[PDB]
Formats: C-alpha cells, structure tokens, sequence
C-alpha cells in the first residue's frame, strides 16, 4: 500500500526491513 | 549527439575506530560509492 545529486544523500537504517519483521 | 550529464560519484567518509587506548586500528566507509571507485 505505501509505495512512493547537490550534497543529498539517503543514510540506509540500521534495522533492514527483514529484522523488524523478525 | 546528445549527451546525458551525471556528476561522479562522491560520498561522506565515516572512519570505524574502538577506544584510542584499545587499539590505534581503523575502517574508512565510503557512503554510498563503489570500492572501485575508492582509489
Ligand atoms: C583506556 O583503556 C585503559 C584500559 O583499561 C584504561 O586504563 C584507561 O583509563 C582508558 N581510558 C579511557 C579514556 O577510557
Ligand atoms: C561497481 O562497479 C561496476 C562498474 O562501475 C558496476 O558494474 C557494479 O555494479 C558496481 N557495484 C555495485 C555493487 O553497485
């Protein structure tokens, strides 16, 4: 359902997706 | 002939390091850039 360069950038979160569903 | 514009790769570096006095070794993260790239 929730689907959505200039010094930018995206820091990955610690916790992927897999371990919180765990 | 056009021609597509992409600025090269460029990140922050984060440097790994226990307490000084454990051990003077350290890791060096390139954020969100290749290792071929490092040199
Ligand atoms: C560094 O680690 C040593 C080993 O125990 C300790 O004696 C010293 O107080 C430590 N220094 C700090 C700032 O933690
Ligand atoms: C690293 O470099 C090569 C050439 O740029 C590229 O094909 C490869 O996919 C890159 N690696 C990753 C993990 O993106």
């Amino acid at each position: 359902k929730v689907t959505l360069f200039n010094g930018l950038t995206v820091l990955p979160p610690l916790l992927t997706d897999e371990m919180i569903a765990q | 002939e056009i021609l597509d514009i992409t600025p090269c790769s460029f990140g922050g570096v984060s440097v790994i390091t226990p307490g000084t006095n454990t051990s003077n070794q350290v890791a060096v993260l390139y954020q969100d850039v290749n290792c071929t790239e490092v040199p």
